């Protein structure tokens, strides 16, 4: 009847995307293949991290579409990477007081932003935008992930004199020898 | 009504279903009309015979030479046409009037006598044998009086003659003929007679003759349907259409701009003369916008006139119009399809849900092809079961089907070079005899089946298969990750626990190393997690030569790799989950071999067998006290592989296997055998004694190479000896007296792995695709089921190589070692998935129990996607395994051990009583 | 006097598709309009009609600014909430998502009885089990008590320990949830600790043992 | 115009200075005056000048009615918000003292494992432990499932409760936490529950109870 849900804490090793906001527009963490990350308004493949802390409330934030790892550079621009550095690709996360997370790097002292004024975690003292997290699970499928999924589009003999375009004749590739 | 149809690709854009119309059979309605088709200039030959006018094909063939003057010299062998009509078993026979045969000089003048008494003759011998005619008054034959005097179709004073022409046919034949076509193929007549000069007279004038001749086209096709409408459909009650020829087209990528330019596309070439005959006398409003000084207009008078003027939809879709005359600017850059199930579609959709008589239709061969055609049957198999299809699944009403061209003939640009008969013609001979092709038998068979009713050979079996039957998954490359997970941190720390439980390292101070166990090793407990919820009995991997044996010999064992492979098989037998394992497979960088090993010849070496042989020994050490069931070699290319290369793959099979024997049997008590690919060969004519040869050729080639010497004789097949002696390939080698009975018995069991059927034909269709080696042309049935990198399902091909496998080397024990197909897109490819595994696992239970073979185990291909891509019973996605519908459709039928049926109390063995496996000895 | 169909004052304050808040947080929508006459506004959670009896607390309905203000946010409030605000000539709409999150930030909370205590025989299996509930992201580890060097404490009174298992960046959230033990000696026989801990704090269970025979 | 000092504009609405605020809710503290002329409005925490970063997630100053608002308040929020209103001649202050009380933004956690599935051996002292974690003090109900309806749920999830052990203020909450159980033998042998439950939700966690 009540506790209709899964309890408060054992579903922190899934897939989860790291919303923010600020009150004109809402995001989720986003890590491209490319290595840029940005802000989708809605939870997208790209936006799927995988939370893993290394130590006692340092986490590291990889992005399982990607196969990146959210990592920091000494300016605070966060970037993804595909070599896990753990110097500046792992973050302290706190909880503010009002129920938001926040990622801040330990060396650089600069919070995981998605706006331009990236500044430094002083507890207690307004983030920046974009900075103050909620980890909301995942609603995508599994099946959304693995998405090349390429229709071979070969089309054998492309001119339209074919004398076979339903492809009766279907050779196997054999090996002749030479005497 | 135009614009109904352009709906089409987005009901065709969603995949069917296999387990629906996947195996979709079924019959045809009662009254559908099984006809066979002929023109005239194609068949009839006597160009000039009792006093027949100069056609325009007589002029065009004359030096504008393979010609049609005697074609297939049907104007004088009326009975062998009829005997094959008769033999065909065919409901209607579509011929052809020709207009110059009995008016030479024109309706202003007497008709020509003995050619009306030929058309008489011929079809009182249609009324003798109870076939029905269907007519067609002008194929394309027209008169070369006409052409020289008004400009052919050019001018509108044709269409009274062609009104008088067909009334005489209309007088004549009209009490027998209830079937009547007007102009076969008005598309090529007008586009390629006086717009491209390919075909009948010539011109090559411009597209705008073209068009003014499709107008008269029309017009001359409504006064004639008129005509017969007033004054002959009372007192005879037949039918007049006009011979429509379509393509079918497709969108380079589905945006609503290409699926325009599709619909587009079929109003220019199809709906130019559909939309006027079947919906309001006027052409496509694509056309009115697309060239309206070029397209003539229409009178509204010839708006009423040319309106409703056809009794039944009348459709070619053959090689005339497909893929050779469509004029490439009226595809409108989009990609042309031979679907003739979608394009029944459209024109039930757009064309106000007709009667399509399907009046032409077929594919062809070359003309250097006689009485063995397998393209044309499959073409016509797979022709005919789209039109059922569309008939069931889409609710087309399709009346009838034609297959085009009883015999062969003349072939209107390509000459002689093109074979689309069902009877072959010697063109050369005198007596032109037609003879049944493969076609002729399997369209025979089909009219008397009246369609594909659902075979006994193919129905599910209800039966279970035996006690100690192995249920087992495969994975190829297994994930070897020797990565420890506890007790690999040897440091003493202090643990403050109080004002901290940070964790400050004693420095200096190391404890001692536990042993280690393979609950270290953190890979290997979330596979047998997943093997686990699969159910199987057994699970199949491969060693890895190259990273036991990381330098080819025993100097530099790497007992870490050893370890977890003894642990991934110990943890295994933890769970009752019995691991087969494989010592080599070529599904690898360099053929499965160590890099020193592989940069020396690396299987023309001997020295790789006596390698192998001693690998194998390390491994029976190591591994052998877990794993009981070993495989040698694992699948080896047989098509990819020099004779030396599996001459001394033999040579290390047996090595390895008479170590295990002496060394290893005794102190383990476990199996080892070699796992060879045995896909079938299957003939693609299955009357063709050639095309048994040929398939009884590639299955010694492909699957006996390598089974002859372990199963068989000892030696090399003879159909493989003997088909390279007698082509001077004297580079299969021999066995020794020491090697014959060292390889002659090393098995314990058959692995055999099955995945696909092939079909063979011995006929040289084209030489790109024919193997010149062992004088095969390789295809496929187009009607099979297919995944989506093309590898047909189609299961009674197990069934068939189990009973190849007993009839060549006995009643062995036999394990299905592999068997699986691959996916591509969301979730309708594990449908196929489900498809496949259900079909084949009971074709297998097939096999065991109606026909006897000592089945003992059937190996599902490829455990998850991680490892082999595509294949996997488990999606690999956001790196989670998450079970496909196969693993619980395949769980289900191993819990079942198979497929019991209504009542099942079937366990009946306490102390094992079958003997395949380790018995008292 | 003029028709006029109602519109959005500010299409700018209306992007937020999403609001994901904690719990007991105060949610405002807000769908600012105009239009003679002034069109009246109604908000719908879940298509149905939201009135302040479907919610405890209810909520601030104000149309000085056209905004519901809904006060401490339950997770009992997710869904879609559309905006129509509508008159006699026109009428339109937004559709809003809430989504609630709630936030626990203590320490990872194990379960209780877990590890326990644990007799068995020489050479036997043993799984050691800890589970762990935590908010944020946990590290887990498990350590055994060393008393090799001198007595069990180190040189404050601190115990040595061993890490046998920690959680990685290549570790599953399952991996560290049991510890196996194979082939047990009598020297693996004493205090096993699964300690996690967050950023708010580091909790543990600790388990004995003991070896028969 | 005139010099004299700028007057308050609310004669029973300034006079509020103890704000008991329930956590993540929203403050206004307004001071307002009409200057003599336009006068100058400050807001500071206490002794320091209250710049907009000094509270997670700021604040918004209204000049139309010299108004704080700090939405979304925190428990550090707490102190002695004072507004000086200055103009040429003196100045007027005011303090504001906001006394944040703090809420648990989740349901009670129930510690899993408490309680557990008993093997109770006829009629022992059995207990039922229930570690509950809650910053506002919970309401607890058992519901012993008795025999009635059948089902565990038929109509509508019935109240299986009989139990005078309730939750109270007054009495200590840590002895709360344990069920003395008493005439454990086959005539109550179950399934338990412990519903914790606040202003956010309802928390049960389910046991079984077996008497031989
Ligand atoms: O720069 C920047 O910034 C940026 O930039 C850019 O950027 C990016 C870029 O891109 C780049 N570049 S490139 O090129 O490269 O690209 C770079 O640059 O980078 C960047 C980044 O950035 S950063 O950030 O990082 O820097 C961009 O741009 S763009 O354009 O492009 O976009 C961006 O980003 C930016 O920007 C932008 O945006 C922004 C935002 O964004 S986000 O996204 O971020 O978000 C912006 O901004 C912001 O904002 C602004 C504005 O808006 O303005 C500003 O602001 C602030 O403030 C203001 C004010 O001021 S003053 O001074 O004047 O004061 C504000 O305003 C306001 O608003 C509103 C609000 O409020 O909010 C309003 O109000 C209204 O409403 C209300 C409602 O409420 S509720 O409740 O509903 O809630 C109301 O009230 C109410 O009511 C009342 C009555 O009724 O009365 C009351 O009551 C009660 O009581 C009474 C009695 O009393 S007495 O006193 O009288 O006695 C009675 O009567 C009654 O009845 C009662 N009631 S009951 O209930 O009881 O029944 C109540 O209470 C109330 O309530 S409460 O709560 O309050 O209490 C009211 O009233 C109304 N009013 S009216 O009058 O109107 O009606 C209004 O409207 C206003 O107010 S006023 O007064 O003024 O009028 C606002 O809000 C604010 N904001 S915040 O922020 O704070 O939020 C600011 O500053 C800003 O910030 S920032 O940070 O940004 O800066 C914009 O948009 C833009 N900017 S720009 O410039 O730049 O452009
Ligand atoms: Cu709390
Ligand atoms: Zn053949």
């Amino acid at each position: 009847y009540p506790n209709a849900s899964p309890l408060l804490g054992s579903s922190w090793g899934g897939l989860i995307h790291l919303y923010t906001a600020t009150a004109r527009n809402s995001y989720h963490l986003q890590i491209h293949k490319n290595g840029h990350v940005d802000g989708a308004p809605h939870q997208t493949i790209y936006s799927a991290l995988m939370i893993r802390s290394e130590d006692a409330g340092f986490v590291v934030i990889t992005g399982v579409m990607s196969r990146r790892y959210l990592c920091m550079d000494f300016r605070g621009n966060i970037f993804g990477s595909h070599y896990f550095d753990p110097e500046n690709c792992r973050f302290q996360h706190q909880t503010l007081e009002n129920g938001y997370d926040v990622y801040h790097s330990p060396q650089y002292h600069f919070l995981v932003s998605l706006g331009r004024a990236k500044r430094a975690f002083l507890p207690g003292m307004n983030p920046p935008p974009y900075s103050q997290f909620l980890s909301r699970r995942n609603e995508i499928p599994l099946i959304h992930f693995n998405t090349p999924i390429p229709r071979q589009h070969t089309q054998s003999a492309e001119d339209d004199s074919e004398r076979d375009p339903l492809n009766v004749l279907k050779p196997r590739a054999r090996m002749t020898p030479a005497p | 009504e135009p614009g109904d149809g352009a709906q089409t690709w987005a009901r065709f854009s969603r995949p069917p279903a296999p387990e629906a119309a996947g195996l979709f059979q079924g019959t045809f309605p009662d009254g559908f009309l099984w006809a066979v088709g002929s023109a005239a200039y194609q068949t009839e030959g006597g160009w000039q015979q009792h006093g027949k006018g100069a056609s325009i094909w007589d002029t065009f063939t004359h030096h504008p030479p393979a010609t049609g003057d005697v074609a297939s010299d049907s104007y004088n062998n009326v009975f062998r046409d009829t005997e094959a009509l008769r033999e065909l078993g065919v409901t209607h026979y579509r011929f052809s009037i020709s207009w110059a045969r009995v008016l030479p000089n024109g309706s202003a003048g007497v008709p020509n006598r003995e050619g009306l008494r030929y058309y008489r003759r011929l079809l009182e011998r249609l009324r003798e044998l109870g076939v029905q005619p269907v007519v067609t008054l002008y194929h394309w034959d027209l008169p070369q009086r006409l052409q020289d005097a008004y400009g052919g179709w050019a001018n509108r004073a044709l269409a009274d003659h062609f009104r008088d022409y067909a009334e005489l046919c209309f007088r004549h034949f009209g009490g027998q003929v209830k079937y009547w076509i007007t102009i076969d193929n008005p598309y090529v007549v007008a586009w390629h007679g006086y717009a491209t000069g390919r075909l009948a007279p010539g011109i090559r004038g411009s597209p705008r003759l073209g068009y003014l001749v499709a107008h008269n086209l029309l017009l001359a096709h409504a006064k004639v349907w008129h005509l017969y409408n007033t004054s002959f459909r009372p007192t005879q009650g037949g039918q007049v259409s006009i011979a429509l020829s379509s393509h079918w087209i497709n969108p380079r990528r589905m945006t609503d701009h290409s699926i325009k330019e599709c619909q587009k596309s079929l109003d220019f070439v199809l709906g130019w003369f559909a939309k006027p005959v079947f919906i309001d006398g006027d052409y496509p409003e694509s056309m009115k916008n697309n060239l309206s000084s070029i397209l003539p207009d229409f009178t509204e008078s010839e708006k009423k006139f040319i309106k409703g003027t056809a009794d039944f939809f009348a459709l070619c879709f053959g090689p005339t119009l497909s893929f050779q005359l469509l004029d490439p600017h009226m595809k409108f850059r989009q990609l042309e399809s031979p679907n003739l199930r979608q394009l029944l579609s459209w024109i039930d959709l757009e064309f106000n849900h007709p009667q399509i008589f399907i009046v032409e239709n077929g594919w062809f061969v070359s003309g250097t092809t006689k009485r063995d055609d397998a393209k044309y049957m499959y073409y016509l198999k797979k022709f005919i079961m789209e039109t059922l299809k569309a008939i069931k699944l889409d609710g087309v009403d399709v009346i009838g089907y034609t297959a085009w061209s009883l015999m062969d003939g003349f072939e209107w640009h390509r000459g002689y070079s093109i074979r689309r008969g069902l009877f072959y013609v010697d063109f050369l001979s005198q007596d032109k005899m037609l003879l049944p092709k493969s076609s002729a038998l399997f369209y025979q068979k089909l009219i008397e089946k009246n369609g594909f009713p659902p075979l006994p050979e193919n129905q599910p079996l209800e039966g279970t298969f035996p006690c100690d039957f192995a249920w087992g998954v495969v994975d190829n490359y297994i994930q070897v990750d020797t990565t420890l997970s506890q007790f690999t941190d040897l440091n003493v720390y202090l643990w403050d626990v109080h004002h901290s439980k940070r964790l400050i390292k004693v420095d200096g101070v190391v404890t001692k190393k536990r042993k280690s166990y393979c609950v270290d090793f953190a890979a290997i407990q979330p596979q047998i997690a997943l093997l686990q919820e699969m159910h199987v009995t057994h699970f199949r991997f491969s060693l890895d030569w190259a990273l036991i044996l990381p330098l080819g010999n025993q100097s530099q064992v790497n007992h870490t790799i050893l370890q977890y492979y003894r642990c991934m098989a110990s943890e295994l037998v933890r769970v009752n989950i019995t691991p087969v394992v494989a010592l080599w497979q070529p599904m690898a960088p360099n053929q499965g071999l160590p890099r020193l090993l592989a940069r020396q010849g690396a299987w023309e070496n001997p020295y790789t067998a006596l390698a192998f042989a001693e690998y194998a020994r390390l491994c029976f050490q190591e591994l052998g006290h877990h794993v009981k069931l070993w495989i040698t070699m694992n699948e080896p290319y047989t098509r990819n592989m020099t004779y030396s290369a599996g001459h001394n793959l033999l040579k290390a099979h047996a090595l390895a296997w008479h170590v295990y024997n002496e060394k290893f049997r005794h102190a383990q008590n476990g199996k080892i055998s070699i796992a060879l690919q045995a896909d079938w060969i299957e003939p693609a004519c299955p009357f063709s004694q050639k095309d048994k040869e040929v398939a009884e050729r590639v299955l010694e080639f492909d699957i006996g190479w390598l089974a002859e010497p372990i199963f068989g004789s000892g030696d090399y097949p003879w159909v493989m000896r003997d088909w390279l002696n007698q082509r001077n390939n004297f580079l299969l080698p021999y066995f020794t007296e020491d090697e014959k009975k060292l390889i002659q018995g090393t098995f314990d069991f058959l692995a055999l792995s099955h995945y696909t059927t092939i079909l063979v034909d011995s006929e040289k269709e084209d030489p790109i695709k024919y193997n010149d080696y062992l004088e095969v042309q390789e295809m496929t049935d187009i009607t099979w089921l297919n995944s989506p990198s093309q590898v047909a399902v189609v299961p009674w091909g197990l069934r068939k190589v189990l009973n190849w496998l007993k009839f060549k080397y006995g009643d062995l024990p036999m394990y299905i070692i592999s068997n699986g197909i691959d996916d591509g897109l969301h979730a309708e490819d594990d449908q196929l998935r489900v498809y496949y595994m259900q079909n084949y696992i009971n074709e297998a239970l097939k096999a065991h129990i109606l026909d006897g073979i000592n089945l003992c185990g059937y190996f599902a291909y490829s455990f998850n996607d991680r490892t082999a891509p595509r294949f996997g019973l488990y999606r690999y996605a956001a790196d989670q395994f998450e079970p496909k519908a196969s693993m619980k459709h395949y769980r289900k039928i191993i819990d079942s051990n198979g497929f019991p049926g209504p009542e099942t109390l079937e366990r009946f063995c306490p102390e094992e009583f079958t003997v395949c496996t380790e018995c008292s000895f | 006097r003029m028709p006029v169909a109602p519109y959005w004052t500010s299409p700018e304050k209306m992007e937020k598709k999403l609001h994901a808040v904690p719990a007991a947080k105060t949610v405002k929508f807000k769908c600012p309009s105009s239009g003679t006459p002034n069109p009246t506004l109604r908000w719908l959670k879940n298509g149905k009609e939201f009135k302040p009896d479907h919610r405890i607390g209810g909520y601030k309905v104000r149309y000085a600014t056209w905004s519901i203000i809904m006060d401490s946010v339950v997770p009992s409030d997710k869904g879609n909430y559309t905006c129509i605000v509508e008159n006699e000539y026109g009428s339109i709409n937004h559709t809003y998502q809430l989504d609630v999150v709630e936030r626990s930030p203590h320490r990872p909370i194990l379960q209780a009885g877990l590890p326990a205590n644990k007799t068995v025989a020489l050479g036997s299996n043993v799984e050691f089990m800890c589970k762990v509930y935590s908010d944020p992201q946990p590290h887990i580890q498990w350590l055994k008590h060393i008393e090799v060097n001198g007595s069990k404490i180190g040189p404050d009174n601190l115990p040595y320990v061993q890490i046998l298992k920690t959680a990685g960046v290549n570790t599953t959230d399952k991996e560290m949830e049991v510890l196996h033990l194979r082939n047990v000696s009598f020297e693996d026989a004493g205090e096993y600790t699964c300690l996690a801990g967050n950023s708010i704090g580091l909790s543990h269970h600790s388990a004995w043992l003991t070896v028969l025979e």
